[PDB]
């Protein structure tokens, strides 16, 4: 019953256990934005059709 | 399709074009029949140009093969289209200059494989002048590739030009900026008149246009050796005061360097720094 109340943490990514609430909220506001290819995708679709 | 006439104003198309690539974030390819224009195009697109990088693939050299505008020849191009080349499918643009002079038998099959070959993402632009078979090319690749091409052309050029005919020191108009003969001018010409230059035949133009303020002239003689006797006859004459000189100097001494010590002492090379102090070349 431990397991099964502990998954997301026991089977995740890894993050690090003391890690400050601004540091995670950075990380995290990072990669809702668009990635170098998205904007290079974004400006060729003019180009070709 | 762009046919003008010359000194019309051809290069702004390729710009903008290159521009426009820019700003898509695409590849443009300028490519020429003669190998000696490239290096001149070369040097005039990195002069004008700052935020675009530039590249060369010459059968000589190659420079930067992953900027984004790129000059190159014909044969490179078809090669690369052989070898099936992954920037290919980056390329919006493709330019061909001076498509009047591929019309010889070596420099048409390239060009008409390389038309053939290209897929069918690349736009085309072409350049060339005003020549009788014009429609037809057009309509060829625009059958070919199955794409809207539009023919514009010029009226007539920018500057105009006139023809006039030099005799026993004058110069007589004899065709305007009209292109209309005039026969009395002929007919004077013919009466004033009643072989080969003359040892004072050159000084005797290089005064009488110098003071006109109509200096800068091209001579054409054809004969390699008649030219340099041209130059020869040419004394005491200068257009360089204190300061053209020696910028003309170090010019000279500064380019040369790249040879080797005992190859700068060839009586070529000395003749032309001679020649050239003065504002004389062949
Ligand atoms: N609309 C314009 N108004 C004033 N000047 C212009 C204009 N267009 C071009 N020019 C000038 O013309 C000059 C050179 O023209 P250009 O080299 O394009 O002629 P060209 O047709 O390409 O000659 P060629 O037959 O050798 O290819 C440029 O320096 C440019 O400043």
């Amino acid at each position: 019953l431990s397991l099964k109340k502990h998954n997301n943490e026991l089977l995740g990514i890894f993050v690090p256990c003391n890690l400050p609430k601004t540091t995670r909220k950075v990380a995290i506001e990072n990669f809702n934005r668009p990635s170098p290819d998205d904007i290079i995708q974004s400006a060729q679709l003019n180009a070709f059709n | 399709f762009v046919a003008a006439h010359t000194s019309a104003g051809k290069t702004v198309v390729a710009e903008y074009a290159i521009a426009m690539a820019h700003r898509n974030m695409t590849k443009t390819i300028y490519t020429s029949p003669i190998k000696a224009l490239s290096n001149q195009k070369f040097r005039d697109f990195k002069e004008t140009f700052d935020d675009v990088n530039i590249g060369l693939i010459t059968g000589d050299v190659q420079i930067n093969p992953d900027a984004n505008c790129l000059i190159m020849t014909t044969e490179i191009l078809r090669s690369m289209l052989y070898r099936g080349a992954d920037l290919i499918r980056d390329v919006e643009f493709v330019i061909f200059d001076q498509v009047h002079y591929v019309n010889d038998q070596d420099r048409g099959v390239v060009w008409e494989e390389v038309i053939i070959m290209l897929p069918q993402h690349v736009k085309f632009i072409l350049l060339s002048a005003t020549v009788p078979n014009t429609y037809e090319f057009a309509n060829w690749i625009g059958r070919t590739k199955q794409k809207n091409i539009y023919v514009i052309s010029t009226p007539k050029r920018p500057v105009p030009l006139e023809i006039n005919i030099w005799a026993k020191k004058e110069l007589i108009p004899v065709i305007n900026q009209n292109s209309e003969f005039l026969e009395a001018n002929f007919r004077k010409h013919k009466e004033i008149l009643n072989d080969g230059p003359s040892k004072k035949t050159w000084p005797e133009i290089v005064n009488y246009l110098r003071k006109r303020e109509l200096l800068p002239m091209v001579v054409f003689v054809f004969s390699k050796k008649r030219c340099e006797e041209y130059a020869d006859w040419l004394e005491g004459i200068n257009f360089c005061n204190n300061k053209e000189k020696s910028q003309i100097h170090m010019f000279i001494e500064k380019s040369i360097t790249r040879l080797k010590k005992e190859d700068r002492d060839l009586p070529q090379i000395l003749k032309t720094r001679s020649l050239l102090e003065r504002g004389i070349a062949v």
